[PDB]
DNA sequence: ATCAATATCCACCTGCAGATTCTACCAAAAGTGTATTTGGAAACTGCTCCATCAAAAGGCATGTTCAGCTGAATTCAGCTGAACATGCCTTTTGATGGAGCAGTTTCCAAATACACTTTTGGTAGAATCTGCAGGTGGATATTGAT
DNA sequence: ATCAATATCCACCTGCAGATTCTACCAAAAGTGTATTTGGAAACTGCTCCATCAAAAGGCATGTTCAGCTGAATTCAGCTGAACATGCCTTTTGATGGAGCAGTTTCCAAATACACTTTTGGTAGAATCTGCAGGTGGATATTGAT
């Protein structure tokens, strides 16, 4: 016998490739799942998370924080134009707001 | 006896109410609402305290981006008040009603 | 019983992008929640592109075309990268 | 057949 | 046993509370009719994402409504939650 | 033994073959029920019965016996439930629904 | 070889309004209609399945997304028409 | 020489153009813009006459729909006439911006 | 080929939409925001045109772009 | 409000071409009869998680007072945008031809689905660390009164 | 242009609730060996799409005049913000009983998988109709003048 890569390692990806492939079968999108289709999404899974990652690692870093919460994913969020977009329509819970106050609203 | 100038102290809120995610809404009065309204939908419920936070969450963010609207559509009347007239405005152009 | 989760994979991801950082049980639920959203947009998304062209399967094909619909831009041009290099990287085995 | 909402009923 | 009757909690709902989301909102000035307009729409929200989630809760033959229920509730509405499971 | 096509034993127009073959073409889930496609079958035929009706008045009121795109925008727009569950839908040639606001009025 | 809804929707519209014809593009109007509603009932009762670990979709995943997807009194009308059909087909 | 106010042929359009259902657009001046967009998207492309009408129906439905809302928007600031700063904010509202 | 689409046109747009009294500034504010939704849902028909391998954009592409961007259209095809 | 005097619509009538409706037939679905699997319902029951309750306390909600200043009403004029008449051209449209393609078949190698059979990686707790949330206090800025 | 009265900011501190680390079973990948499709890769239709061609008609761009509306400026009443006294009820923390999930088995009624057998649904000609598109002529609306 051959000892076992697991295709996450083939791909050189962190994200289970094996169990994308096997959430993709289980959720019947399709009759038939192609080879290459869980290690491509799952490297975009990968990515999507990074970045992420490292914008809410940013905003930890600037609040003094170690430690990243909601609040710094909110942060992450909302002050990027393309990751605002794709969860334009999503909830953070614990997430608060961007502070933002009309200029109008301020003192004359 | 000092005193802060109308609006002076509403903008000191906007600060800070921005600056935290803390619910605002006390959790005792929120939960036994949504038993109310569960119930009479169908009797003898029960909620996964889980359950009920969501609801919070989902409850409060939603009623915050309501008011960013009716905020704005104050301001497009050359208001700084937000009145029923604007919260109206939000939820007609949103969709949310005919 | 065993709830499955992603936290293994996004402490993973998180220890690369930013070694010092770490994160809490409910900023780790926000991401898991992320990563299954996602993953089942792109999955739908494509489930439709096998359907309209009356095709039973679903390649890494589907997938791509999946992703330049959903993502937005510059995070489609970065997606597509990531992806194709996996699947190239794995084909060599 | 099918009871409609206006009360009429179809085939 | 049975608890106490549950009547007229949509009022605890407070003006302050009210007025506390508003700030977070970004207001400044609110006119006196929009706290009972907020209590109104507030509690056609929860009825709406409840119905379905209590609807999903039926369906499942259960007694109890989880966080589930409510986040593919939220879902359903175009409301999506993330945090909850899911 | 004869033939009985199922839209016929379940007493309906719409046709329950087909939709069963949808349902299972269309990978909703791995099985599909017996009952399945007669109770949406029933459902499909409900709904287009109830929108015939109406856009059918909607002709008579513009008093032509044919139905044309508009007499469905009518339908459609003037009832407030289907008018809720088709609210993101466009019907090519609807037209809108007349409608002047007050104040634009002279006087 | 390309099928569609047009001899239904149009029986229906004879049991409805003998008197009443329609145009071809509102029959593709109508068209469209069925295909939408077809795939929200199906979809929903999909999802209905899955969240529930079934893998089987039975009237009762139909009616459940019905009750989702219709508002008020078409919520009323479509699960009776379903249940009497399912009940009226179950028999013979 | 006679004249009608003006508001008063504005509103007589109202009538009319709510009344029918044609396409409001010039065909070919849109049919040229498409294919314009089109072609930065992908060279030497065709397209179903069904397609563009297509397109027409959706786009010029989508701005109708806009401009109900727009109209809302200046009868809320006590105006009369839409100005770009109505679209803005029904935009904004809708969540297109 | 955006100055294509008239004043008068979109004045008659605007007239369907309830519209009695229009600023000078908004037709360039529409033929902005016109362009934009062609765009959009364009980008997306050939999106589905490019991975069917095919050269013709169809009704269909179309409608499913729309679909897509919640813009249901019916009429074309379901 | 009437009286005329432009223009706008609206009904009634009518003929007819483009669609609609209807016929006449055949492949592709749909229905049958049998033979296999298969799910998910029924029946226990192990056990987290939920509903209640108690008690103490201080965080917060209410109600009241009072006056700053915001909303609304009025006034008014400068100028933007509507209505209209004119005149030029881009759009319509109506074939006509031709050819670029989407749509069909018919094979095959490649790619995927299976059916078993070992080998780990992931998960579920306990065993350990350690950010950081609240709590102070001094310095700094901000705000409003004189 | 200054000075009290506050609020904000920010560094340090400390114990601890909430991460992180560490181990042991076990469901889920992974690895192999046959069994099937699947969807191109070539080989060819018919067909919608593009490209001219070529008039005429309304539809669009210009330019003029001014109605009325939008924006600005002022005033003032009265509403909503700020602050305080009062005291209620939400919040916290733990305890217990028990309801109802959820995990495991056991097993028919239900659904899938073939292989035929029939009937319907779709296509493309054949056989009809409903508006449309026009034409006056009859009320209707709009606007200016007494
Ligand atoms: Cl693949
Ligand atoms: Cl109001
Ligand atoms: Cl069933
Ligand atoms: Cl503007
Ligand atoms: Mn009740
Ligand atoms: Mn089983
Ligand atoms: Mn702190
Ligand atoms: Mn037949
Ligand atoms: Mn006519």
């Amino acid at each position: 016998r051959a000892k076992a890569k697991t295709r996450s390692s083939r791909a050189g990806l962190q994200f289970p490739v094996g169990r994308v492939h096997r959430l993709l079968r289980k959720g019947n999108y399709s009759e038939r799942v192609g080879a290459g289709a869980p290690v491509y999404l799952a490297a975009v899974l990968e990515y999507l998370t990074a970045e992420i990652l490292e914008l809410a690692g940013n905003a930890a870093r600037d609040n003094k924080k170690t430690r990243i919460i909601p609040r710094h994913l909110q942060l992450a969020i909302r002050n990027d134009e393309e990751l605002n977009k794709l969860l334009g329509r999503v909830t953070i819970a614990q997430g608060g707001v961007l502070p933002n106050i009309q200029a109008v609203l301020l003192p004359k | 006896p000092h005193r802060y100038r109308p609006g002076t102290v509403a903008l000191r809120e906007i600060r800070r109410y921005q600056k935290s995610t803390e619910l605002l809404i006390r959790k005792l009065p929120f939960q036994r609402l949504v038993r109310e309204i569960a119930q009479d939908f169908k009797t003898d419920l029960r909620f996964q305290s889980s359950a009920v936070m969501a609801l919070q969450e989902a409850c409060e963010a939603y009623l915050v981006g309501l008011f960013e609207d009716t905020n704005l559509c104050a301001i497009h009347a050359k208001r700084v008040t937000i009145m029923p007239k604007d919260i109206q405005l939000a939820r007609r152009i949103r969709g949310e009603r005919a | 019983s065993r709830k499955e989760s992603y936290s293994i994979y996004v402490y993973k991801v998180l220890k690369q992008v930013h070694p010092d950082t770490g994160i809490s049980s409910k900023a780790m639920g926000i991401m898991n929640s992320f990563v299954n959203d996602i993953f089942e947009r792109i999955a739908g998304e494509a489930s439709r592109l096998a359907h309209y062209n009356k095709r039973s399967t679903i390649t890494s094909r589907e997938i791509q075309t999946a992703v330049r619909l959903l993502l937005p831009g510059e995070l489609a041009k970065h997606a597509v990268s990531e992806g194709t290099k996996a699947v190239t990287k794995y084909t060599s085995a | 057949g099918m009871r409609l909402r206006s009360g009429r009923s179809t085939g | 046993r049975h608890r106490k009757v549950l009547r007229d909690n949509i009022q605890g709902i407070t003006k302050p509370a009210i007025r506390r989301l508003a700030r977070r909102g970004g207001v400044k000035r609110i006119s006196g009719l929009i706290y009972e307009e907020t209590r109104g729409v507030l509690k056609v929200f929860l009825e709406n994402v409840i119905r379905d989630a209590v609807t999903y809760t039926e369906h499942a033959k259960r007694k109890t409504v989880t966080a589930m229920d409510v986040v593919y509730a939220l879902k359903r509405q175009g409301r999506t939650l993330y945090g909850f499971g899911g």
